[PDB]
């Protein structure tokens, strides 16, 4: 059996107070357009989300366009078909989950709306699994179409190694390292699973300072109003 | 319930003063950490104990759990 | 000609209550507990009402729906985590206002001890529909598990389990149930609580030094008011701390998969507050006999103002059973630790020694040793 | 020893609340329709109850599960006209109630009176939400009308409209948003309704008479109680006419239509319990001042104690007012016939007239004849 | 505001009869419908007015409105 | 325009229920003229069994129609025969096909027209039966046929109830009234499945209303009676 857990990387985002570095995010974000979304789904993700974290507003409506999504039917009678918008999720690549599933070995790539949220681990995990691919150990042999997979509960993962040296050109010109890809999509991923990971964060500060505030002076009222009890100095005098 | 069916008694005298003229933390730290350290020196032998002996059965089991998730010879 | 305080009807109650309420002066802050429940509910109501307000308690749509709350309504994250957390806080205060309970020696005011019992009671019942609602994989399959509980009982074990479902398996139906008693249940437990309230006010209330404090009363307005109010901005803070810097912190990722009735999760552990009692369940071998192991381990509160034969009210002044109570303690975290395991060898054995030994201190252990210092007191 | 009846205390409550409260022995049958409403209240807090178990609270699906509901639920069809028909007839017991406060002066009562004020406005609003729950035509046509008439109010009148909306236009979240205010609003009365028995209680119910009966109280349990139980079985005998032999007799059909908001029915009403306030509405040709009247035709009982001049508080002895009364009655009843009628001729000049007649008699007519009529008896 | 307590009366004499021994029903038709017909006369003439002037403005206004959606000046 | 006659139906009477074999000839009449333009979504073929059809028959009649659903082991939408499970087929995959099929009209859901309509069955009826030939100066776009029954006197239907148009089972003659009194009271019981039921409470109900308001009358007036026969007295000194 046994469960070899991922270990603790060092994440920008990882500090108490720390936000997602957001133009890991728009890498992220590439590799996740021309890599994961092949066989992968992010359904429960639109364009819109997108525009203020790691895209602007002309830039995320060219990018809508440039896929084509299903709009519902015509004045004739059937589907047609037309550029994407901003108000669009992301595309699912295939028709129905019985096509993802006969499409593959047979398998289902589940969607990367939460899979930082419902893997154990988190980032952690989806990294170190797109890193973890190795020869199988002697004594093992997985079936044809399987892949060793350390991370993954079983060791028989049916994922082609999705991410390879130089899989992808970073249009800011980074290096397409393996590491580097992973990470970002790692990074992109734990967005997409917590949207509101920077406002929380931030939230989060202010409830430190005036909780921080509040909690001396409300507690300076309370040893103010309770004070006469606390100095009572009782007497006995019986005849 | 209300107060004055509540008790009979006599002979007591409760003096008291404002909460405007004495200082609502007097000696904090001063008298308080040597309050706190007694009663900590009161209880922590009747608390900690069953504390301490969860600890070692939680720790124990940890690794008797994953030593049973060993290989074995054969 | 009367101050309105105490002349307008309505007032009258709301004086007697909360402002000129005769309280102990000695009151520890495990008394502040008392409102932080209540406090609590409230924002269990709060939020949940809001959470209410966007949601289709359908199969297709729950999950859909609760994303869309934490992800596309103006701070619907706020919402939907701050009544998770509110909700595991809540049983956070609910064992310690039950160990405070057991300690002072509250449960000889009887008819509130059962109250609070009845509260217990409810207020499980309602976490556990809601933990059903969001219908993930962990709240589907968990739902299966607990329902199927319901067949060991003798005769109409499998028609009440089908009862209980709406149909033959947790679907559509179930949801839909669920979402409406857990609408209801709530008010049930407010006005409950309200019952509570009334019948502690008769009995005053309990020191920690347990002898009568109707001597040493004080008003309650200047004074636990402005305790309370602390006591809840604390647990305002920790509530915020763990919504604001790791709200899933205390749950399963795994309820974030879609409920899918195809895949058995790798563990079906319920939530956290519940696997004292799912451990005991886990401890017992007969399917009947672990039902009922389970619901006397909560229905053993009952029995505790009868057990009670120390002289004295209070644990203040007993040693050896304060030494014994901290073993309950303790015996009640492992039990939940030992639910959070897995059923294996290791485990096992130390669920049966766990759920053995938490039966025996309320049972004998308690009293007889309650009979000791009695003895010892030359009394 | 003491009997356990007045020294418990949720038995004292309840021994004070309705078995030996000193009630006039000359109480007619018109007070027997503060009890029905409790009850259908309590009906209507159950059988929504187990709608709501069956109900998605989805634009996509509200119309299927009503559909349902009434076709595939094992005697759901029961459940939902009863809830519907059980709303007429406790706006018909309400109304009935409200006439019995004015004719035996009973408004003197002041706090009672202005509970029940409330408890008239939270529960026409929780009505009209549960009318949106089962979109069809007519409810989402007459939703849409009835929150734009918001917009009327100057400045913030707009922006609340899209904020009740939670859109542009009554939509996805104005359903759920609805199904969950529905949800929790009943409670709400009966919270209101607790207290308006609160506040009776200290006074006494009010004879036909008027004068004080405190030399000819009777016991509650024994005479009372039965005459409740057959009031309550006589209400439920017309409320099972009307589910059981014509279930949509009050109704319009159009309701039977998925809603589509492309369509408006060619005829628009509201239920037949709020028609009489949308003549009004559709009296005065400014919108804000149909809002304003809209308000104010309710409203106005809050006057109505200030406005009471006569010496005897009761009706029995005060002709003039009588036929008074009757033409008000009149009036409430043909401003329900004008809203049910589109507005044309004549209908627009009828409404008009009755609307200005409404006013005037609760305004001016009652107190100029209780002045005369005082002026006729030496007082 | 319970029994015992209301107010004050003197010299009243109150008689009753045992529920089990005198009827339930003492002439329902015989004192009845005379009372009913009483009580009917008494409120009849306070009470019809108003309701009948509903019918005439009632059938008028049913009857104008299909006189208004017809054809007559064409 | 004029509002639908009161037609002495069958099932009109307070106590009186539908003819269950008149429910089964409109069901055909349903299926052989409407089904194929017109959609009937609600009811299943579930319902059928034991209202006018036997399990057997309904069975049959599910298998006759074919029905798509589930995808296979490729992703791909198959046709199978209709089990009695499946709802009756809409004859338009979307509602915007419906509008482009006829001139542009939306043939609406029969499950709930009797109750959807101002007149119920009455309305229906006269709507299929009362069509008639427009009068002198009325236009009439091509496509659109007069009928006075229907609001706005302009209906879409091509007349679909012409004589002969099918056979029925039991051999009654499918004249224009008789089909059309059949498929009136289909659709009735289509609108409300309960309507047998409903009357069979009413039934009980009556009587045992008619029972216990007498004797809670009896109680109350029993445990009154103590009041209705005080009689008091002044003795003051
Ligand atoms: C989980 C759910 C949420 C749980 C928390 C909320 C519920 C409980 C709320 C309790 C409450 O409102 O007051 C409790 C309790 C009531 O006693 P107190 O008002 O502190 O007065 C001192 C005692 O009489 C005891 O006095 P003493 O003998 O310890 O000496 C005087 C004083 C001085 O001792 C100290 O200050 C301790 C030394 C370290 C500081 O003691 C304290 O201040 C003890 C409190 C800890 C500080 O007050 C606190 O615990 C104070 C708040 C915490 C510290 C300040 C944080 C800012
Ligand atoms: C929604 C509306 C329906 C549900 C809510 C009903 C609430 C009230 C029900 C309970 C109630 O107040 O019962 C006592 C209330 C009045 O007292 P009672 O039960 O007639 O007892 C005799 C009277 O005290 C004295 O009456 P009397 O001196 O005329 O002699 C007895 C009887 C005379 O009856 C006749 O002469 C028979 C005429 C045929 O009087 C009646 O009014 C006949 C009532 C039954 C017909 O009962 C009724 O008025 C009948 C049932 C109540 C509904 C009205 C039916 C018309
Ligand atoms: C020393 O005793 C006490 C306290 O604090 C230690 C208290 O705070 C209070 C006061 C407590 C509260 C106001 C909160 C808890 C009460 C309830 C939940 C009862 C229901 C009443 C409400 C106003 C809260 C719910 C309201 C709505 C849904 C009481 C009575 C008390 O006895
Ligand atoms: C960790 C759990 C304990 C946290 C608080 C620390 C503690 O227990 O301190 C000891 C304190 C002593 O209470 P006291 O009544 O003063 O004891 C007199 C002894 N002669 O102990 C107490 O006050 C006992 C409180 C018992 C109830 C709350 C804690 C248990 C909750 C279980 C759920
Ligand atoms: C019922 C219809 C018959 C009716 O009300 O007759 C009048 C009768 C009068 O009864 P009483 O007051 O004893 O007569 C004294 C005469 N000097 O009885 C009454 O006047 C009693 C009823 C008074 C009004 C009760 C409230 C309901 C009125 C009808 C619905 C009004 C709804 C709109 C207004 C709210
Ligand atoms: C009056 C019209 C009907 C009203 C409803 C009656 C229900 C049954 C009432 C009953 O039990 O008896 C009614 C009638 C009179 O009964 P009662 O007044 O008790 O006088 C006869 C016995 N001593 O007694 C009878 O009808 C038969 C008595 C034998
Ligand atoms: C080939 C098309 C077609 C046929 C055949 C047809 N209908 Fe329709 N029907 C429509 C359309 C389109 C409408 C809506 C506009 C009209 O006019 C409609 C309207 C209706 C309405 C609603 C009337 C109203 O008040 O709006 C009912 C009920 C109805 N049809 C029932 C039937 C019945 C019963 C039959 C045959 C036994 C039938 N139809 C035959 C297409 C058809
Ligand atoms: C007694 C207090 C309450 C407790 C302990 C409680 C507990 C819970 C819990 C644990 C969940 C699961 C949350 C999650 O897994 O994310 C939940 C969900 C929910 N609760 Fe409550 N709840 C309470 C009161 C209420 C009330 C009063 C309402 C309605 C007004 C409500 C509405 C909901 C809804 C709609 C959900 C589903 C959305 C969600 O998953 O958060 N709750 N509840
Ligand atoms: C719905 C949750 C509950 C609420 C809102 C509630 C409310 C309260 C409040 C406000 C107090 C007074 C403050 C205090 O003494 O702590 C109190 C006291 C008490 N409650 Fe509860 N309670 C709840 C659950 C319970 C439970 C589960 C029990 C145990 C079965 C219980 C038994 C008691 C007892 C014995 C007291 C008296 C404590 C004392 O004064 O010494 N209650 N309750
Ligand atoms: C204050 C008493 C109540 C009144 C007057 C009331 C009134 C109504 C009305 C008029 C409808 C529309 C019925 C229809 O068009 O078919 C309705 C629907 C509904 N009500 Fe209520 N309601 C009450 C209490 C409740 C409560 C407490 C609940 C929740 C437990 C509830 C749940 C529903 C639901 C789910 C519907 C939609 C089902 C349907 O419309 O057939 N109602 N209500
Ligand atoms: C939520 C619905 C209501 C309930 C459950 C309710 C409950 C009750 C009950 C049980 C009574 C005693 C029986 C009686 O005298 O009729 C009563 C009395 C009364 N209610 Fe209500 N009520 C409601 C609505 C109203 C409304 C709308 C008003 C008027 C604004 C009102 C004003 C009164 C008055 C004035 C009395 C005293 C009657 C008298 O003294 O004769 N109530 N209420």
């Amino acid at each position: 059996d046994l469960e070899l857990h991922a270990p603790s990387y060092p994440w920008s985002h990882r500090g108490l107070l720390s936000s997602l570095d957001h133009t890991s995010i728009r890498r992220g974000f590439q590799v996740y357009k021309q890599v994961c979304s092949s066989c992968h789904s992010m359904d429960y993700v639109a364009y819109r989300h997108l525009v203020g974290v790691c895209y602007t507003e002309e830039e995320a409506k060219a990018l809508a366009e440039e896929v084509e999504v299903q709009d519902g039917p015509n004045e004739d009678g059937e589907m047609f078909m037309r550029p994407g918008k901003l108000s669009d999720y992301f595309p699912k690549p295939y028709p129905n989950p019985e096509a993802a599933r006969a499409a593959n070995n047979g398998a289902l790539p589940p969607d990367l709306s939460y899979i930082v949220r419902a893997r154990h681990g988190g980032e952690d995990y989806v990294f170190s699994l797109l890193t973890g691919y190795c020869e199988p150990p002697t004594g093992v042999s997985l079936r044809e179409g399987l892949y060793f997979n350390p991370y993954f509960p079983g060791q028989a993962i049916a994922m082609a190694p999705p991410i390879y040296n130089e899989v992808l050109e970073f249009d800011d010109g980074t290096p397409a390292t393996m590491s580097q890809v992973a990470k970002d999509v790692c990074t992109f991923l734990r967005w997409a699973s917590e949207p509101e990971h920077d406002h929380r964060k931030r939230m989060g500060l202010k409830m430190l300072m005036m909780m921080g505030l509040l909690l001396p002076l409300v507690y300076a009222m309370k040893r103010h109003k309770w004070s006469v009890l606390k100095s009572r100095k009782l007497a006995y005098r019986p005849p | 319930r209300e107060f004055g069916h509540l008790t009979r008694m006599r002979h007591v005298i409760t003096y008291s003063l404002s909460p405007f003229e004495q200082r609502a933390f007097p000696h904090y730290f001063t008298k308080g950490i040597p309050n706190v350290l007694r009663r900590t020196r009161a209880c922590i032998l009747r608390v900690a104990p069953p504390f301490v002996v969860f600890y070692l059965v939680y720790t124990w089991g940890t690794q008797e759990f994953e030593k049973s998730k060993r290989k074995n010879p054969a | 000609m009367t101050n309105i305080r105490k002349s307008h009807p309505l007032m009258k109650i709301i004086n007697n209550a909360f402002i000129d309420l005769p309280a102990p002066s000695n009151i520890s802050s495990w008394w502040n507990f008392g409102s932080l429940l209540g406090i609590c509910l409230i924002l269990q109501i709060l939020t949940g009402l809001f959470l209410a307000m966007h949601y289709t308690s359908d199969t297709t749509t729950a999950f859909s729906s609760v994303t869309h709350i934490c992800r596309d309504v103006n701070y619907g994250w706020v919402i939907r985590y701050l009544h998770a957390n509110g909700a595991s806080m809540f049983f956070i205060c609910l064992f310690i206002h039950v160990g405070r309970g057991l300690y002072y020696g509250s449960y000889m005011f009887l008819e509130t001890w059962n109250i609070g019992v009845v509260l217990l009671f409810t207020v499980m019942a309602t976490a556990f529909m809601g933990y059903v609602l969001p219908w993930g994989q962990m709240s589907f399959w968990g739902a299966t598990v607990i329902t199927n509980l319901l067949s060991a009982i003798p005769y109409i074990g499998t028609d009440l389990v089908e009862w209980i479902w709406g149909g033959f398996s947790v679907d559509k139906a179930t949801l839909t149930r669920f979402f409406a008693f857990h609408f209801i249940l709530p008010f049930i437990i407010t006005a409950l609580a309200a019952v509570h309230l009334l019948f502690l006010h008769e009995t005053g209330s309990n020191n920690p030094t347990g002898i009568s404090s109707d001597m040493d009363k004080i008003p309650f307005h200047p004074y636990y008011t402005i305790k309370d109010i602390l006591g809840a901005l604390f647990m305002m803070l920790i509530l915020l701390i763990l919504v604001l810097f790791s709200p899933d912190l205390l749950g399963d990722p795994d309820n974030y998969t879609p409920a899918n009735p195809l895949n058995t999760p790798p563990h079906i552990k319920p939530e956290w507050y519940f696997l004292f009692a799912y451990a005991i369940l886990r401890s017992i071998p007969n399917k009947l006999g672990g039902v009922l192991a389970l619901v006397a381990s909560i229905l053993i509160l009952i029995l505790m103002p009868m057990l009670h034969t120390s002289k004295q009210r209070s644990m203040m002044f007993r040693p050896l059973s304060q030494c014994l109570f901290w073993m309950l303690v303790a015996d009640l975290i492992t039990l939940t630790w030992i639910g959070g395991q897995p059923v294996e060898h290791p485990f096992i054995i130390i669920g049966q020694l766990a759920s053995i030994l938490y039966f025996l201190i309320i049972l004998v252990l308690m009293p007889i040793t309650s009979i000791i210092e009695n003895n010892l007191l030359k009394w």
